[PDB]
């Protein structure tokens, strides 16, 4: 969701990310970039993350020839599945409206009440 | 598209004629909009707002506020039955399960032909009487769940 | 005249405790992934020679450090615009060490004499019309109508007509109005501005195609195009 | 039950058919005769004194002196705009007095509201009326238009002088209006927020003017005190608490109504000898002795005086006086469920603890009355009672709300025992984090 | 009471024999969540109250730690003498299992200490690297 | 005046509520619906202290510190245990309703709210029940508008219409459904609009020109300009 806390809780400052939104509004990083010659691969970043997007996987091999090389762009990063958490949804949890879920659709959350309802 | 019409108007004024505040007939014009019309459309809180000199969002905020003060459309007949505490007592439960069973409606919703709409409201003050029911302007009281159809038809 | 420049803020050599002002707060991010994508080496940090802030946040930005210049408010604890009560003396009231900024003048000693130049009323003069300046909030500075979010704001370039001068002229509300000025003519849809006066016609002032320096010039054929 | 006009000086003009009395029979039955006293042989300040020494309080249910709040309206000659409001609101459950008053003797409220404005020198006066009571309002419309083509309203009345007008304002359906500074902001026309204390309604109340907000008990009262005198009102009774109060029981009794009785009358006599007792097939539970915000009180308590000393010592209040009674078949959690219900929907929504923790409250009742309740709803239900009390909200609604439920907790703990059958669960299980096992 | 509750530690008897010692007035204690006492001492009876540690009974007979603080942008520094920077020296005494931290108020100019190396001969490099780090002279 | 706070006198302006002049002693006391702009009301009761009647006293009484004036010889406690209890409680409260929005929400890292509700100490939820929910409004192109996000603090309405002397911004509804915003949606009219942002502790009022290009505070590369 382009929180901007894995980079924030990076000792090194290795990430750099930008956040974009689209037209029904929910939050996406824009560009998604982390210096894995500057990485020292300490999990803070999964640790921090509110959504479990940002993962460590099992994959040490990672040996590159040139270092502009290792600067891993958002194509290089995101996979196609959930990973080690495999049924968290952070918008299922968020009170922000997106496109598939209207207000009160989240979890724990009662319908909107107009203040012109005639209830009292 | 809303207009004041000249009887509200004039008896909008005549409530600003009781008070050194032109904004203490806010409630006054919103009941009279209400009684006039059976409730209080989007533009009546901008004429009232326009007549009485306040801010559209006073008007709003107090027609909002106060439960009497209809902001959506209602039926051609109020039922207000008493959920407090002494009705409680006396059985009011019987009497809602009635008005739901023969209404078909849940309270807070109007009747597919416009005819009733249920509403629960606070205690009315006649709890020796209990349990009590305020449809448009009548009180009644010793409220039976068997007495509600032959009630009900008298509101045509 | 403009001697008092001086004590507006201290010069580059001003330091807290030896050390300069942060610009950035001490959390701040992404330092050696922020230009990876131009190249994986990180640059030099960028010197500031002029003033005494740094471009780091290798720096002071202490509530209670003695210095008049704050970048932004911020105490442990309190990370919203509520820090600004932990940068003053009192809540409320003024910088701990000062306001910045210095008046360039005191108040004289003696005043002026009275302006014996009173105008004539206006005259609502056949064939000119005298601009009224309107000035929009949104619109009228010369740099904010750039900003593209401002154009959702600013008010669609109008011309406003007194009742009379328009029914005169024979032209409604929202036709549009053809007027030369300096040789130049252009047109305008017209706005009804019952309390401008008549004889005068109201122009938007710093808008496209009107300069401010058109306020109190006169309009010759303005005329329904 | 014979009613002589020195022990029930509100209801013994009462007309026997339930019809309400009009100017001329009014009248007939000493009508006006304190107010003729009031505004020709006595200073305002006077009658204030009178009715401070009569030792006349506060039938709203608080039992403030109402001479001492007469009193400290300002002495300043400049402040010559001042008010007068009735409380005719009357929202809460259990209360039905003031109908009563004002549907079959409007003509006493007029004449007390007359009293009491020519004392306080209020130049006007409103009667704040709730919007549910129809026929109250005809009643005091046709009472003021009476009084008012008879001289006894308008300008110069009785020839002293004296202009005092009178106004019905009918509210517009909601409980918190009856609380005097709110009642206030209803009267201005903006949202019924209550304003905080100090400063009172006293020095600046309706409009920034001095300003009296006073129950239709208390001006029912007053003609009485001027009528009959001091020494009089005083001798009613040989109780801390002078004069006469509407009190009753309603609730599944053999004559639920409303009677008039010296204060001092023990709440057994109120049940038994006037009531007529319990129904038959039910059995007595608990009383609620003024109303939905006051403390339920056992049958142990029903031998106590209804005094506000007597009923304050047992740790309730005596609030409007009108009591409730609660048999065996009703369950205790659902009963006070219905209670914060009302409390949580009436709140007006300015302070966090009312409006954020009734719901809660709420919701817990809920849980409890189907069983779904979970362990420490409880003790949320003490911590509630406990940071909802007075002086911890912006206004006296919610430590009104919140005594009912602390007493049914004190008083019935076995039935909110019995909703707590689920075991606590507050979060769920996510795939791949193990989660914090706490002890 | 729990083990990071605050203590100053004036119950400790090393505290007593300095009060005996050398006087009421000639130190300050600092009430820290250390565990050990914090006494500040004045620079010119350092020595003394160095070697009064090292001829007690049970002595304080390691030099644990020797270090510095630089104190010019510390703001909460109620109870504490006036200081820029700081020395701060952590003595062990086995004997007791007991610990303390003798701290050293140095002005911005006045930035030297009387070495400590006659009485501890790991305050040599201890002091090399305060210099170093701190600017600070050792005597 | 002399006030005596947790023990420790001090010396304050008389004239001044205890919120204001305990702030400006530097002590911590939590508050939402106070602004030093716009005066005290009393709204959100979060700024409870603990005062006592005199010198020797042990019960005491929870008063607002921005509804109690800081009079000569006051004698009040931030840090009493009944105080911190009931801090805690209306921060949450306020909590209940509270979408989890923080990492999509422009306030946060620089939230009020956030603030509060992290230096009363409270971050255990034990409310199981359902939260409120709010539509929201488009109102104009400079702030963004989440009714979901209030706390019910009556900063901005109070700030629009009696300091900034602005008719369209409004507080609508009742007990806990209260609504914040325009009768209507449109752009707010008011040419100072824009410190609602400022003034309102949540997310509610945003600043939208910010949110098309977000980044958090701690991000920033701030400078003093005129
Ligand atoms: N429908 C009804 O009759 C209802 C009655 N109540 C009653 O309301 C009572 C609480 O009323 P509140 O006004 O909130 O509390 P309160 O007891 O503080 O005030 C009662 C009256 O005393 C006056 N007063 C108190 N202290 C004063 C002072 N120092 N100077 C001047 N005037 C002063 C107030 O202006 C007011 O008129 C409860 O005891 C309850 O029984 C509550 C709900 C409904
Ligand atoms: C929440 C609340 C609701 C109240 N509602 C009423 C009411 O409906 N009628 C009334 O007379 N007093 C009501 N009161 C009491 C008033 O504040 C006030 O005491 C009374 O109206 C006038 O005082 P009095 O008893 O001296 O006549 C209410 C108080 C509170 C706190
Ligand atoms: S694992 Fe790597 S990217 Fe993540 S916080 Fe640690 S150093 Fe930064
Ligand atoms: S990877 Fe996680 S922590 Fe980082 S910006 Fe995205 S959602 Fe936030
Ligand atoms: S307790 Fe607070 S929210 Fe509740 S009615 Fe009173 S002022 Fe309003
Ligand atoms: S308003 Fe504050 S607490 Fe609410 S979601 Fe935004 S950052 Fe979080
Ligand atoms: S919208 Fe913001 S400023 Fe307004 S009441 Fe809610 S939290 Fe307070
Ligand atoms: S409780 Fe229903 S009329 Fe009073
Ligand atoms: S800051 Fe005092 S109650 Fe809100």
């Amino acid at each position: 969701v382009a929180c901007n806390l894995c980079a924030v809780a990076c000792p090194v400052g290795c990430i750099s990310l930008q956040k974009a939104e689209t037209k029904d509004g929910r939050w996406y990083p824009e560009f998604f970039r982390i210096n894995f010659s500057r990485c020292i691969f300490c999990g803070l970043c999964e640790e921090a993350c509110p959504t479990t997007a940002i993962q460590l996987t099992p994959d040490f091999e990672m040996g590159e020839y040139k270092r502009q090389d290792l600067v891993y762009e958002k194509e290089d990063l995101l996979i196609s599945g959930p990973g080690k958490y495999p049924e968290y949804n952070f918008y299922r949890m968020a009170g922000m409206a997106i496109d598939g879920k209207d207000k009160g659709e989240a979890e724990n959350e009662a319908k909107p009440i107009d203040v012109k309802s005639l209830l009292p | 598209a809303f207009e004041l019409s000249a009887a509200e108007r004039e008896a909008i004024e005549h409530e600003m004629h009781h008070y050194e505040d032109p904004r203490a007939a806010s409630i006054e014009a919103l009941k009279i909009v209400q009684k006039q019309r059976g409730w209080v459309p989007d533009g009546a809180i901008h004429a009232i707002a326009d007549v009485l000199g306040i801010p559209a969002s006073d008007v709003e905020g107090v027609a909002t506020f106060y439960s009497q003060i209809f902001r959506q459309p209602v039926g051609r007949h109020v039922i207000r039955y008493c959920d407090s505490v002494v009705c409680h007592i006396n059985g009011y439960q019987g009497i809602q399960a009635a008005l739901e069973k023969k209404l078909n409606i849940k309270p807070g919703q109007t009747t597919f032909d416009g005819r009733f709409t249920l509403l629960p409201t606070c205690c009315l003050g006649n709890c020796d009487k209990g349990p009590n029911m305020m449809i448009d302007e009548d009180t009644h009281a010793h409220l039976t769940p068997e007495a509600i159809p032959e009630l009900l038809e008298r509101y045509k | 005249e403009l001697a008092g420049i001086k004590d507006a803020a201290p010069d580059a050599t001003f330091r807290i405790r030896g050390q300069k002002l942060a610009r950035e707060p001490h959390r701040y991010s992404g330092r050696t992934a922020m230009r990876a994508n131009i190249s994986v080496h990180e640059p030099r940090q960028p010197q500031d020679i002029d003033t005494m802030f740094t471009f780091s946040m290798e720096g002071n930005n202490q509530p209670t450090a003695h210095r008049s210049q704050v970048p932004f408010a911020w105490a442990p604890g309190w990370n919203s615009p509520q820090a600004w009560n932990k940068f003053q003396d009192e809540v409320g009231g003024k910088l701990r060490f000062g306001d910045p900024g210095v008046r360039l003048f005191e108040t004289s000693e003696n005043g002026l004499d009275y302006f014996t130049s009173v105008p004539a009323r206006f005259q609502p003069q056949d064939g000119k019309w005298r601009i009224a300046p309107y000035y929009h909030l949104f619109g009228s500075d010369e740099l904010s109508q750039r900003a593209p979010v401002f154009q959702s704001r600013m008010p669609q370039p109008y011309i406003k007509l007194n009742p009379a001068d328009a029914a005169k002229l024979g032209v409604n509300a929202g036709t549009r109005v053809s007027f030369s000025y300096d040789g130049n003519t252009v047109t305008l849809p017209v706005e009804i501005a019952e309390g401008l006066t008549a004889g005068q016609v109201g122009l938007p002032m710093g808008m496209s195609g009107i300069a401010p320096v058109l306020a109190g010039a006169h309009l010759e054929d303005l005329k329904e195009a | 039950i014979i009613r002589t006009p020195e022990t029930h000086p509100l209801t013994w003009r009462l007309r026997d058919d339930k019809q309400p009395v009009w100017l001329d029979e009014y009248r007939s039955k000493n009508g006006y005769e304190g107010a003729r006293k009031a505004l020709t042989g006595l200073s305002p300040d006077e009658i204030v004194n009178q009715v401070k020494d009569a030792g006349l309080k506060g039938r709203g249910g608080a039992g403030f002196s109402t001479g001492l709040k007469w009193s400290l309206m300002p002495k300043d000659e400049s402040m010559n705009i001042r008010y007068l409001l009735c409380n005719a609101d009357e929202m809460e459950p259990g209360t039905y007095k003031d109908r009563l008053l004002m549907e079959q003797l409007p003509h006493l409220l007029v004449e007390g509201m007359l009293i009491s404005a020519f004392a306080l020198k209020a130049y006007r006066g409103y009667i704040f009326l709730r919007g549910e009571y129809i026929e109250a309002a005809v009643n005091l419309r046709r009472a003021i238009a009476e009084a008012t083509e008879a001289g006894l309203l308008g300008k110069n009345i009785m020839g002293t002088g004296f202009d005092f007008e009178l106004f019905v304002h009918t509210g517009a359906g909601r409980y918190i209006c009856g609380e005097e500074t709110a009642l206030i902001n209803s009267l201005e026309g903006r949202r019924a927020n209550p304003r905080s204390k100090p400063p009172f309604p006293a020095t600046s109340g309706a409009w920034g003017k001095p300003t009296c907000v006073n129950n239709v008990e208390t001006l029912c009262n007053v003609p009485a005190i001027l009528a009959n005198g001091v020494e009089w009102y005083q001798n009613i009774s040989k109780s801390k608490d002078a004069g006469t109060k509407l009190m009753g029981f309603s609730g599944r009794v053999k004559n639920p109504g409303l009677w008039e009785l010296p204060f001092g009358t023990t709440a057994r006599e109120i049940l038994e000898d006037y009531a007529g007792g319990m129904r038959d097939g039910l059995k007595f539970k608990a009383w609620q002795p003024g109303g939905a915000g006051t403390d339920f009180l056992t049958e142990a308590h029903l031998d106590l005086p209804m005094e506000f000393e007597s009923i304050g010592k047992a740790g309730s209040r005596l609030g409007t006086a009108l009591a409730m009674a609660v048999d065996h078949e009703i369950n205790m959690v659902s009963l006070v469920r219905n209670l914060e219900e009302f409390f949580a929907r009436e709140s007006c929504g300015w302070c966090t603890p009312c409006r954020d923790g009734l719901p809660w409250s709420v919701k817990i009742l809920r849980a409890l009355e189907r069983g779904e309740g979970q362990p420490g709803d409880i003790e949320t239900l003490e911590q509630l009672c406990r940071f909802l009390g007075p002086g911890k909200t912006f206004c006296a609604h919610a430590p009104g709300a919140v005594e009912p439920l602390q007493s049914a907790i004190k008083y019935f703990r076995e039935e909110f025992e019995a909703g707590i059958k689920q075991p606590f669960s507050n979060t769920h299980l996510i795939n791949g984090i193990q989660p914090n096992l706490l002890k | 009471e729990p083990a990071w509750q605050t203590r100053d530690h004036l119950d400790d008897p090393v505290i007593g024999e300095l009060r005996n010692r050398f006087g009421p007035d000639a130190f300050t204690v600092q009430a820290t969540r250390t565990g050990v006492p914090v006494v500040w001492i004045k620079r010119e009876q350092l020595l003394e109250v160095g070697d009064f540690l090292k001829k007690l009974p049970k002595p304080y007979v390691m030099l644990f730690d020797l270090h510095g603080m630089d104190e010019r942008l510390r703001t909460h520094r109620e109870g504490l003498p006036a200081a820029d920077f700081s020395v701060f020296y952590h003595l062990i005494s086995i004997d007791r299992n007991r610990d303390i931290m003798l701290k050293v108020a140095l002005a911005e100019n006045d930035l030297h200490v009387p070495t400590f190396t006659k009485l501890f001969p790991n305050a040599n490099w201890y002091e090399r690297e305060t210099w170093d780090l701190f600017g600070i002279t050792f005597d | 005046a002399t006030i005596h706070v947790d023990g420790k006198e001090y010396e304050v302006n008389g004239a001044d509520n205890l919120l204001e002049a305990c702030l400006s002693l530097g002590l911590d006391i939590p508050y939402f619906c106070w602004h030093p702009a716009l005066g005290s009301v009393g709204a959100c009761r979060q700024c409870a202290v603990k005062q006592y009647q005199n010198a020797e006293d042990t019960r005491g009484r929870l008063v607002m510190s921005c509804m109690t004036p800081a009079s000569d010889g006051t004698f009040i406690s931030i840090d009493d245990e009944e105080a911190k209890q009931f801090r805690e409680s209306v921060v949450e409260w306020l909590m209940t309703n509270h979408p989890h929005d923080c990492p999509v929400c422009e306030e946060g890292g620089n939230c009020h709210l956030q603030d509060m509700t992290v230096m009363t100490g409270h971050s255990f939820r034990r409310y199981r029940f359902t939260k409120r929910t709010h539509r929201n409004q488009d109102l104009g192109p400079f702030i963004s508008h989440e009714m979901n996000r209030c706390i019910a603090c009556y900063r901005c309405v109070r700030y629009y219409k009696d300091y900034a002397g602005g008719t369209d911004l409004g507080v609508y509804g009742a007990h806990d459904n209260v609504y914040f915003g325009r009768p209507e949606d449109g752009t707010l009219e008011s040419e100072f609009s824009g410190n609602l942002v400022e003034i309102c502790p949540t997310g509610v009022f945003t600043d939208k020109t910010h949110s098309e290009r977000y980044n958090r505070k701690w991000d920033m590369q701030f400078a003093p300009s005129i």
